[PDB]
């Protein structure tokens, strides 16, 4: 795992995805912090969202544990920062990297799945009143991610 | 007309010859030809946005020497 | 025609051994892991890391 | 660790197309011909040019 | 003890680690390990002379950095 | 075929084998002349043997036609110069080159098969009187190949 994690860290220094950064918290190469900047034109714009990453000992055969530390208004992310996303569970691939996972999560922000939601109340508002969804997401971005 | 780049899942970068009017569907068909990745397993990302199959490169302001980012088909729940 | 310049880069999993563990699915194969890591994928019930097609077989690939 | 520097060289038969036609026999394969030339060998019931094992299948091989 | 070269069927050259006391059988087993060619389809040549399975490298005065030539098993008739 | 034959010819020009040479007869790339030196320690020693090579149109899927022009005493080569050798027939491989074929023929000279012979009379002498076989082969080498 360690050599693969080192390789991913070097890739993030050299050529990170536009809105995404990640690196070890301190001495522990298996515990990272990440940031996603709020995508341009989304209600998350101007926001910085922190995540924790714990690599398992048999990474990359097993997925990293990824959760938001910053509160965010989204149907597939709860207030505890749990991300319900298939690539973090049964649809993980050892060819995915932290870089690709953070880019994948960033794309989930711009295009949520309200049909099979983690937070039904937020999904309901997303489907029925997009401008209300966007208003609340913008308020949460100002309140929690700035 | 113009070249665009795709950073594939492994970080390998490939070059496509495209028209701004090309559908995302056609770009995925070209990726299948070069890489043997079925279109339904391709999620293309530009400026943090997933690229939808029935839209065009021009619809996302993808220009000469733009880089598309290929990740795996995903589903939030 | 264009040739696989990335063929000499190491196994994308272990970042050490050569890409000699071909993942076969129907008429196609993805070669980007070593035979050791490819056998781990099959043994642990994983599909192809790159295209998610089931792993039909792992082929120890030589370049004569 | 021995990396395949020869993987970028063209098909040893037609000297034009890339080495993307893997000749599979049991748990091993020889990659030194293109898919077109390899399919000709399989179609005519010819063995592996390098080791003479019977050709189980031709695999169109990508380096993703 | 010493390195020798084999010019394989395609003209690719490989390196073996061997002892002068190694049987030709063992050298072919090492070629099988590196290149996946069954010993019974290997014919090794060192002076226009075929190398026989039960004899040793020393029996053919094969020294440090000698080049063995690999062709396919053949039979006159 | 032509590009493969050109590639083999360029390899022979660039990196010539010690005791084997081959190249086109004039401007027909499908008709070559070759020379093999008599292997050291064999009764062919100090001999130069001329061969003709005719590449078929579907080379290298089909073998080259190879025949001795120089007369040679051998149980698997007749006085017409025909070589009865499995790699020139059913056991041909497209991975064999003229270089490897000429090396293979050179090794057939030192290692005849008298059990399934092209020339039974020569096979009989090979099996019953090796020194007589070697004497006649040496006389033919002096008479035809020197
Ligand atoms: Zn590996
Ligand atoms: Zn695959
Ligand atoms: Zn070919
Ligand atoms: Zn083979």
């Amino acid at each position: 795992a360690l050599k693969r994690i080192h390789k991913e860290l070097n890739d993030l220094a050299r050529d990170p995805p536009a809105q995404c950064r990640a690196g070890p918290v301190g001495d522990d190469m298996f515990h990272w912090q990440a940031t996603i900047m709020g995508p341009n034109d989304s209600p998350y714009q101007g926001g910085v969202f922190f995540l924790t990453i714990h690599f398992p000992t048999d990474y990359p055969f097993k997925p990293p544990k990824v959760a938001f530390t910053t509160r965010i208004y989204h149907p597939n992310i709860n207030s505890n920062g749990s991300i319900k996303l298939d690539i973090l569970r049964s649809q993980w691939s050892p060819a995915l990297t932290i870089s690709k996972v953070l880019l994948s999560i960033c794309s989930l922000l711009c295009d949520p799945n309200p049909d099979d939601p983690l937070v039904p109340e937020i999904a309901r508002i997303y489907k029925t009143d997009r401008e209300k969804y966007n208003r609340i997401a913008r308020e949460w971005t100002q309140k929690y991610a700035m | 007309s113009m070249q665009i780049f795709v950073k594939t899942l492994t970080g390998k970068t490939i070059t496509l010859e495209v028209e701004p009017s090309d559908t995302i569907e056609n770009v995925k068909a070209k990726i299948q030809d070069k890489e043997g990745i079925p279109p339904d397993q391709q999620r293309l990302i530009f400026a943090g946005k997933q690229l939808e199959d029935g839209r065009t490169l021009s619809d996302y302001n993808i220009q000469k020497e733009s880089t598309l980012h290929l990740v795996l088909r995903l589903r939030g729940g | 025609p264009s040739f696989p310049h990335n063929a000499i880069e190491p196994c994308v999993i272990c970042q050490t051994r050569p890409k000699n563990g071909c993942i076969v699915h129907g008429k196609t194969g993805h070669l980007m892991a070593c035979f050791t890591c490819a056998k781990k994928l099959k043994k642990r019930n994983k599909p192809c890391p790159v295209c998610r097609q089931p792993i039909q077989m792992i082929v120890l690939t030589y370049f004569p």
